[PDB]
């Protein structure tokens, strides 16, 4: 969490929490309900967003979607979509937390190794994340979309 | 380390499912308590020296530990005792801000008993001192902050083993 | 230089020992310095002085 | 600034500013006007604030200003007031900054060594800052007192 | 390092006087610019890799520098060139948010020219690439953000040459 | 660490006599078998990544371990699992080339079972996957190379123990 | 050269080059004549082998040739072929040298980073190198080809 | 073994054995028969070579053999001869192994300190080894003498 | 470092074209010279200590430098002189066996004159000793080997000059 | 390393001569005045904190240096300034005990002027602070010992300017 | 000097000279007159002591003086004796200083390497130093011989 990151820095410094750091935690408390509301909206529209983003991703990377790609056949495409769904759930968890560190633990560590082991294309995964960002902008308020877009941008960097 | 929000996230990850409404209610309760916890942590930092002084005086002032051969009868041992007590207070304070004692247990309670056994320090006497510090800290912070601080101090007492 | 690019040469077995806790950071440094990776980047090209 | 502290953490992390870190920077941008107003109030009431604080500190510890004390005599008492004024100006800078970064580099690093060399009592200096905190709370709005009190409190803790 | 607010605070500390009206409006200018800065920073992070790719394509790709014997005509050399460009871009984005060139002076531009010279990497080639990156960055960030990003990147390019 | 020839030399050194004619005959037979083993080992190195992927598909793909909470159901956990399999394969390749599994037991198997038990990773399940990988590798490498692969896999079974 | 690598190890040991290492150098001196004949064959088939292997690689990865792929258009396809040709020349130089380290320094060290910037697909490049190895097996005598295939395989492994 | 030393280097690299290194190992497999035959001849003539080398060493260092020397007396001379024969047997073992490193690990590490404890002169021990090397070169074939000379040169460096 | 075959490869890489047949003939000449160089290098290592002693006797022995206040007149100074000569011999042997002088320039030469100037050691005296070492090394190695090793030693002396 | 007695020995070693009568007389003078030097050095160490306090009060305090922008305006700079005076005194007293001004040049005065110039410390202010320390140290040590201490203090000032 | 060595240790520890170290300096100064008187006596009788010790050393090690030893011939023996004379002067300097540091700087730093380079026998050199020590102990007064014996013993240990 944001508190976890700030406390980690303070513990390394071996100092009680600074006034500004405490203020940051207080801001998290103030905006916790709004963050939870955005996360609840994401969970509510999770299935529809997954479907729409999947269509956009297949359009962007037809070879992977087609036979002779990583998502060759309905079963392979379904497994790919399930992995993308796990990404989306992790993104929702990170958005609720307010810190990208939980999402990094879930998916970012060894992401290149996992993609190489599967054989699938990392750039296509990133494009799917971008499609999810557009859908989230449609389904969120402008202030909510900006924060969700920032977490999704960290996800895009993780895909790279 | 771990925090309250991180613990909820860990439970959701183990489930492999999106956050439940009841789990979200638990998170909302943490958000509600955060304001009082943060103000209490700021108060603890401001009066940290006073808390240490009062607790040390109640625990071991004018005692055999201070008297020659009492293991706190050297100036170095006296300073080291204060250092260990201050570290206990500070780490527990950070854990109180988090709302989760896992960080305190992992960071401070790992191997502490073995190290204290090698040192020869009385863990039980330290536990009595920590309980006295919990009483003083509860008095200075207030009732609401004292209850959480007491729970964290009880976790420290369990780690004393 | 960047600090964001540990290139290929990194020693993952040393990382694994450190993660497990079997290797302390001091020992990690000694293995990394002894390895041919450090030698190639520093010892062989630059003069001993 | 709070942005400066976040930048230092990011430089150590070798990563672009975190989305949550940028969010706190956004909060600092929002609170710039309120922080500036609070700082203006402190600067406006500067002479009376530290005058009352000096009286309170000398009342609490009369040996600072008594014969044989560090500040015995009019000139040394004025120098003691200057040291308090240095701290007050640093607190105003820090309130504008929104972070402990301004104060830590000036008056919170090595201050114990400097005061020990000159002979002034560190605990009495800390009490003087506390007296300033009480005066500032009296002279500021309730939530303005909370924020200003937080920055003051970090200064007091540093003296410890 | 320094910030816009921190630098004004430093100047006020040098003067030895509490916040002036001039200090207030300099700080207020930074406060107003903050919204533009943070939005641009998010965009820069999102399109950072694409920015590097576009810049080298516009300036140094498909040229003799890429062709054999051009200081970029190896897999390792090419990776190093992209790395140094990313280093400059990241520190420049930091510095744009900070509002002051102290960060770039302290870290980005310390001994860089001498090291580049001794290696033999062309300072002029780096300067051309930096200007191309500035053009791409201004397009992505926006007009108001591009003006500020131009100032920071200009400091890096001028210091290199 | 000990080579096969080095082990014969060590026995002769302990005896205090020059290497026996029978020991020399064993060394000559080792050289003759080593030529074929070396060719197959080069083949194994070329297809090492494919062998790892095939084993993971045989067991790990579409498995409860992949499902959340299965001790490989994380990005870090998945990277570590694949890396451990590859490291076992590389050490086994060295052991097969040497003709002695002493090096693999000395480092790769030194407390590896105890560490895995502490971690909670299923040693027997990993051993079953390793046996499947050994069978596929033996088929690709050949019957004579499969015999050496069987010795390495037997060391892997001991590591499971 | 293999002698250069042995000299580096000896320098780290702070010892004169080992008698066994010198014997290894003599052995490669013997191997160099046959290697030179093989290298002459490689130079003879510099262009024809490249064309045949390139056709195989294009068949393997049609999407890259398709618009929107890395090698989209005649110019991009020519650049892809030129990169493959540069790799082939590096393979010939490394085979003559006997040490894969010369090939590694020229390319495949940071090549993944270069590919990430350029947009090139590492899997298709690796498959093309493997196809070049198969074509080379037909092109050259088996005894010479076995060593050459290993050099090509080292490049392929670095790519993967 | 030489293959074992290459394997140790490969393990430090954490990569499969180098193509040239594997080729060198194959050459060692071919060379094993010649090594065995030469070693058998050396073992057959080991006792005679030891006696001849001992006579040459006594001629070189009459003072050592005479009273006031390390080998003064029959018992001291016999211990000297036993040390020389043990080193000769170790040399045969190292030549058979084909790895100078195994011989160095077994003996000649700290051998100067061992000779200091015994009181014997390191230069005189070296001269005895040189006489043994000449006898071994005569006893062995010209190809065998070349390898034996290299092992003897390593022993000479250890002696010095 | 760099080798003779590597230098031919470097020239071909700078050109961009594959190795020419004539360039391969130059490499073949290096291969032919390597056999004699290798045998001579083994001889040089065996008599390296004697060569150093002979050169030291030729110049340093019975010299004013050895006499008190001559800059070679200390136990540390004499040990340092011996060590420096040994290091030069080791680098020269590596250069001669390799057949390329790039290694000698890369490690020994860079700032060797500057370091000697800072230390105050006499560069001319070291150069004369280097010539004496070259003569002894040529005698031990042989005429053909002496030309190559002598040329490398002359190159080091020329850099010192 | 250099001391007064050691320097006499070192000069004799350069000559190679046995101890001369002049060398014996100089060494005897060092032996003779060691008593006064030793007693004063102990007094200096005992009153070291008071001396630096007196020196800054007499020279470096209540001026623009400690007022804003004076290179001592901040607590960090002040702490470094009193620390620098403390080091100056400590190595100076080391050297005063030794009797030889060479030691301070080896440690205190090696690159000190360049470092101070780079950081912006006022060379003149440091020199006057050193002179103020000289007065205070002379007062505490006494005239006979202070005169000896003053020579080596003045050597430190000469190195600075 | 002994005071110099103590000062070196104190500077490394970053502390003013210890009271015990100051007491060491006071004692050395008080005993300095006797120390230099003993040193002057050693210098006065240095030549005669050198001749007697050289005869004793040659008697103990005739082989070194004889052909086939380091001091083979009158010229080689003369160079040997000159080295001994330099060591004797260094021993006198160390005794005068009251610390072994002057002798250690002049010799025994790399002295083993110098002896190995020259071929001269270290044990024989040590025995010669011991013979000089015995003669010098007889020559000097009992109090002076006691200190001289300790310095000579340190030299003998360095020789061994
Ligand atoms: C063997 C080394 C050693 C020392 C020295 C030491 C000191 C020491 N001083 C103490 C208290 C104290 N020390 C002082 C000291 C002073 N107050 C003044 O006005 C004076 C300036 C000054 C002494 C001259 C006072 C007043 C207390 C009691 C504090 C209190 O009870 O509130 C205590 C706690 C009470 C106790 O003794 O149980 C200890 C342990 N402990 C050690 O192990
Ligand atoms: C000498 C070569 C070598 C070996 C063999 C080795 C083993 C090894 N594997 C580890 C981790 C691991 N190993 C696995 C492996 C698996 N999970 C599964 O579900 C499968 C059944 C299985 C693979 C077949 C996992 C998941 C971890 C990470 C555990 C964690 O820290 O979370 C760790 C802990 C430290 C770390 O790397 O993070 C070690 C030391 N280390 C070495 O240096
Ligand atoms: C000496 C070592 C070395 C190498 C190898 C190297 C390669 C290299 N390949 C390039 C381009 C490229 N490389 C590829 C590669 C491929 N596209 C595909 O579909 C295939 C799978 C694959 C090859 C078979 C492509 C498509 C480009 C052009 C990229 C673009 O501009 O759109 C470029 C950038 C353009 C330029 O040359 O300026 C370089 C530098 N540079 C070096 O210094
Ligand atoms: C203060 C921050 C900082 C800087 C500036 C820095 C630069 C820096 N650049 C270097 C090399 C280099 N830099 C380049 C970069 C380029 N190639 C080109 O064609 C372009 C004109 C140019 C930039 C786009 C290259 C090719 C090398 C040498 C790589 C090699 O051959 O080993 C090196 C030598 C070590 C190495 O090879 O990486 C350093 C230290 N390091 C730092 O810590
Ligand atoms: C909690 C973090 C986490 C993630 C994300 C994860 C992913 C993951 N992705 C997998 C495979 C896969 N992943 C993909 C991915 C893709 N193929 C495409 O064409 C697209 C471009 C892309 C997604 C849109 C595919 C195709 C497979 C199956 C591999 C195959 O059988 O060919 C597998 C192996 C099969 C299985 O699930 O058992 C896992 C475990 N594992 C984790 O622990
Ligand atoms: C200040 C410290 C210091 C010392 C001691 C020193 C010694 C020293 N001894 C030398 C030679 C020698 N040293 C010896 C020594 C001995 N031979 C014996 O039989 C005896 C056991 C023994 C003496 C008691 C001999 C025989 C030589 C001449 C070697 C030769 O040139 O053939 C040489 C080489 C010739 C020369 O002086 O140029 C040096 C430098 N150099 C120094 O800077
Ligand atoms: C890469 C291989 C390599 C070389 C070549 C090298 C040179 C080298 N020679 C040195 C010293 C030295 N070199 C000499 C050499 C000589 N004095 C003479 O009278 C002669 C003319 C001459 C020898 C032929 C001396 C006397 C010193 C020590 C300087 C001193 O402290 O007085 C030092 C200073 C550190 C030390 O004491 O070792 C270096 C670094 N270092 C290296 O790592
Ligand atoms: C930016 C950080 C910073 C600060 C704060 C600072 C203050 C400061 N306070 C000083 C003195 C002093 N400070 C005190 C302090 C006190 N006496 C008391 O009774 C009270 C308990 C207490 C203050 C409330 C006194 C008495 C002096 C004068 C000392 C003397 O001359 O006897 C001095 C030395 C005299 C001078 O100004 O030259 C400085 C520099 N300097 C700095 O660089």
């Amino acid at each position: 969490s944001v508190v976890t990151k700030s406390i980690v820095n303070a513990d390394a410094e071996a100092r009680y929490l600074s006034p500004g750091e405490l203020d940051r935690i207080k801001n998290f408390v103030s905006t916790g309900e709004r963050r939870l509301r955005i996360a609840q909206t994401l969970t509510e529209n999770r299935e529809r967003i997954v479907k729409q983003a999947g269509d956009q991703l297949f359009q962007k990377r037809p070879d992977v979607v087609s036979p002779g790609g990583n998502a060759y056949g309905e079963e392979m495409t379904a497994t790919c979509l399930r992995d993308l769904d796990y990404y989306l759930r992790l993104v929702t968890y990170g958005i609720v937390a307010g810190d990208v560190t939980p999402i990094e633990e879930i998916g970012l560590v060894g992401v290149r190794e996992m993609y190489n082991s599967l054989g699938t294309p990392i750039p296509a995964v990133a494009e799917g994340i971008r499609a999810m960002k557009n859908v989230a902008c449609s389904l969120l308020s402008a202030e909510d979309a900006a924060e969700a877009g920032s977490y999704f941008d960290f996800v895009i960097g993780a895909m790279q | 380390m771990q925090d309250a929000i991180t613990a909820v996230i860990n439970a959701s990850d183990v489930q492999g499912k999106y956050l439940d409404t009841a789990a979200m209610e638990k998170l909302k309760a943490y958000f509600a308590t955060g304001e009082l916890r943060v103000r209490a942590a700021s108060v603890i930092s401001a009066n940290a020296a006073n808390i240490v002084k009062e607790a040390v005086a109640k625990s071991l002032l004018y005692s055999d530990i201070t008297r020659p051969g009492g293991n706190m009868y050297t100036t170095r041992r006296y300073a080291a005792c204060i250092r260990d007590l201050d570290y206990y207070l500070r780490y527990a304070t950070y854990a109180m801000l988090a709302g989760d004692p896992s960080i305190l247990d992992e960071r401070v309670l790992n191997g502490l008993k073995e190290t204290y056994n090698s040192l020869g320090v009385p863990i039980a006497a330290t536990v009595q001192a920590i309980q006295a510090m919990k009483e003083v800290t509860a008095s200075l912070v207030g009732a609401d902050a004292g209850k959480e601080m007491g729970i964290y101090f009880d976790y420290i007492c369990s780690g004393l083993s | 230089f960047s600090g964001q690019v540990p290139s290929q040469f990194r020693r993952p077995d040393l990382e694994s020992r450190l993660r497990n806790g079997e290797i302390t950071v001091r020992e990690f440094v000694r293995t990394l310095a002894s390895s041919e990776i450090y030698r190639n980047r520093f010892y062989t090209p630059y003069p001993n002085t």
